[PDB]
């Protein structure tokens, strides 16, 4: 049980990558 | 400073409810001290398990 | 009989900690028949004890010769025969604790019988085996005679 | 001078990380504890000259709930913020279609810029936060108990239960510290969850005001 | 209020007790049936006092909650401790 | 359990707590009115001081009501003084510190 | 032991660590806390005006709590802590800190 929350945490951080490359053109657009 | 707090304290009550509450009906306390308990029956005691 | 306990005892000390109180007075004593040690508060302003003094000490459940139980209240106009006749000193108290050496798994080899007499405690301890009669909250006599 | 400018940077990021964690964003937990040697391996460590600068510390998170609930955290140069920089970060997040935002200010913002962080409000809740107490998160003092943000459903089913209205629960400002940290706006409630002496646990509850 | 759920305490409070003996008391003292037996009893707060031990007290306490209903309570019905 | 929330609530080991009932003096009382000899075998089940500790718990109440959040605020309200009650009416104080019947 | 570092050792006892402190004679909270090898977690101060604008409502409701309890114990004395949790709610149940005058 304790390795599937690891991997729900791994999936998530997975996740906060798949929004930050989405974020970056963003940023890169904003200055 | 006695009458003070008096004017500033005087008609908050334990309700029905067994919340404490002012003239205005606002909470003061949902329950007496924390604990809904008057401070007349309490007394000192010591917890075994903590130290 | 109604007899807890009986011995001959030896004044070895009294008031190792000094005087506390004027009329009463604590004696260390220690016995030969058991080996058994005392620590007893005795009014010694009408009952004076002297260092080295020996003395018989009966802790009994009751003052009557025969098997009978007391009430625990005062009655001077009682004309059975009770064996305070044969001792001079006679106290009545009750115990109000009986420690012992026993471990978690091993009974006890030595107890200590405590007894309080109005205030004046006394504590007899020593091999378990005489202190049987001995339970807590239980009224007792000291019966107490001096002799040479 | 220089390394306590990064050190600052670094404090002040790790204060906003632990912010947008407790009001529900979406934060790894390798920025959420990034050590002070990370950030300089991150970001740099020489802020003066220009690596890094603010701009370069600019964080965009995004709700566990709903990806789209997204939230920005701007670092202006200026000390003094203006409100030519607030209509610029507005602009941009009108382009990036951000509805939220956070400018961590060094010195101040002019009396301009306030209103006009309070006028647009419906349109875009963006909040005003010196750099001065981004240093330490108070809620980890000793004094601080624990704040939630109660759900709209959690505040009727308290005040069906205890059977009041919202005005006859005790009060916390708009601006509390507490409640500018959770970013709470009135309306909403907070429970409180704080050690008794003589209950053992206690928990009230605050109407945001 | 559904009577049939009554959250206030079964027990009658102190200042329930009080008042409740004293009402009963002066009801006595202007010649009001007693619900209990009397021996000699010719003090009204004694006779109300015999009452409540009975639990044969008259009243009806109504309790009201801040939310302004209330509860109706029969003296026979709370829990009396002093 | 019990042990580390009392070890978050007194963050200094002060055990000195007012709570309302004086358990050690029940028992005292209990030990005396009953006439429990400390030095003989006690008939009481550990598993009747587990359950009945249980039961009183249950039968005190400061916040009334089977809703969770009732639930909570009750839990909350006689927490100390369960934890008190859990740690002295213990089993195993029970049967060989109290030897209660 | 007050002012004493308590820690619980690794096997569970409650040990009070000798450590340095510092009493300032003014008041930045503000500034102090954000200070490298400062404690922002046990770092307090007195003034309860100061302890509301830094940490806020609950912050000083725990603080007056203990300034009160403070004053009132210094001599010696004790009094149920539901009267100073009483006092202490009404000065800051509204959000404020509503001075009794």
């Amino acid at each position: 049980e304790k390795r599937l929350r690891e991997k729900e945490e791994q999936k998530k951080l997975l996740e906060q990558r798949a929004q930050y490359v989405e974020k970056t053109k963003n940023i890169l657009m904003f200055t | 400073i006695q009458r003070r707090l008096i004017k500033s304290m005087e008609s908050v009550m334990v309700k029905y409810d067994a919340t404490v509450r002012n003239s205005i009906n606002q909470v003061v306390q949902l329950r007496y001290g924390e604990d809904g308990l008057a401070g007349e029956s309490v007394e000192f005691q010591n917890l075994a398990t903590l130290k | 009989a109604g007899i807890l306990f009986e011995d001959i005892f030896d004044v070895k000390d009294i008031d190792p900690e000094g005087k506390k109180f004027d009329r009463v007075s604590r004696l260390h004593c220690e016995s030969e028949s058991f080996k058994m040690d005392l620590i007893l508060d005795v009014n010694i302003q009408i009952y004076p004890v002297d260092l080295g003094d020996k003395f018989r000490l009966v802790i009994a459940s009751t003052l009557y010769e025969d098997g009978t139980l007391d009430d625990g209240e005062y009655n001077p106009t009682d004309d059975r025969p009770s064996r305070a006749d044969q001792f001079e000193y006679v106290m009545y108290g009750k115990v109000y604790r009986i420690e012992g050496d026993e471990t978690s798994t091993e009974a006890a080899t030595r107890l200590s019988a405590y007894v309080s007499y109005g205030g004046l405690l006394m504590r007899l301890q020593g091999d378990a085996n005489n202190l049987h009669g001995f339970e807590v909250d239980s009224r007792v006599y000291l019966l107490m005679k001096k002799l040479a | 001078d220089d390394e306590e400018e990064t050190y600052r940077l670094w404090k002040i990021r790790k204060t906003i990380m632990q912010l947008c964690h407790d009001r529900g964003y979406l934060v790894t937990q390798d920025e959420l504890d990034q050590t002070l040697e990370e950030f300089k391996a991150q970001f740099g460590d020489k802020p003066s000259e220009g690596r890094p600068r603010r701009t370069d510390l600019t964080v965009l998170v995004a709700h566990n709930d709903d990806p789209t609930d997204q939230m920005f955290v701007f670092f202006p140069e200026e000390p003094k913020v203006g409100i030519k920089t607030i209509k610029v970060y507005c602009q941009r997040m009108q382009e990036e279609n951000i509805t939220r935002a956070l400018i961590v200010v060094q010195q101040g913002m002019t009396p301009s810029a306030k209103q006009s962080l309070v006028d647009m409000a419906p349109k875009y809740i963006l909040e005003q936060f010196l750099q001065q107490e981004l240093l330490i998160n108070i809620t980890e003092h000793e004094l601080v108990p624990e704040h939630v943000v109660m759900t709209k459903e959690e505040v009727t089913e308290l005040l069906a239960r205890y059977k009041l209205r919202e005005n006859q629960l005790p009060r916390i400002q708009a601006g509390d510290p507490v409640a500018r940290y959770f970013g709470i706006k009135r309306g909403q409630v907070v429970k409180i969850i704080r050690p008794s002496e003589t209950a053992g646990r206690y928990i009230t509850y605050r109407l945001v005001q | 209020q559904a009577n049939q759920k009554r959250i206030t305490t079964p027990y009658m409070t102190k200042y329930e007790r009080a008042r409740v003996l004293g009402t009963r008391a002066l009801q006595i003292a202007m010649c009001a049936p007693v619900m209990v037996e009397l021996e000699g009893e010719t003090d009204p707060l004694l006779i109300a006092m015999k009452e409540l031990k009975a639990r044969k007290i008259p009243i009806i306490i109504r309790r009201y909650l801040p939310d302004g209903s209330y509860e109706d309570w029969g003296v026979d019905e709370l829990i009396i401790s002093d | 359990e019990d042990r580390e929330v009392l070890r978050v609530i007194f963050p200094t080991g002060d055990s000195k707590v007012v709570l309302p009932c004086n358990l050690l003096r029940m028992i005292w009382n209990a030990q005396k009115i009953f006439h429990i000899n400390p030095r003989l075998p006690s008939d009481l089940h550990p598993i009747k001081v587990v359950e009945g500790v249980k039961e009183l718990s249950k039968k005190l109440v400061i916040v009334n009501g089977d809703d969770p959040l009732s639930r909570q605020a009750q839990e909350n309200a006689t927490l100390l003084f369960n934890i008190h009650l859990r740690s002295t009416l213990c089993s195993r104080r029970m049967a060989e510190e109290f030897r209660l019947s | 032991d007050n002012k004493k570092k308590i820690i619980i050792t690794e096997d569970g006892e409650f040990k009070a660590l000798q450590e340095w402190i510092l009493e300032t004679d003014g008041v930045s909270l503000m500034r102090v806390l954000s200070e490298k090898d400062v404690d922002p977690v046990r770092t307090t101060s007195n003034d309860i005006v100061e302890i509301f604008t830094v940490l806020g409502i609950e912050a000083v409701r725990k603080a007056l709590e203990r300034e009160l309890y403070h004053v009132i114990s210094f001599d010696g004395s004790y009094v149920n802590y539901r009267h100073l949790a009483l006092l202490c709610d009404t000065m800051t149940c509204r959000g404020h800190l509503m001075a009794i005058t």
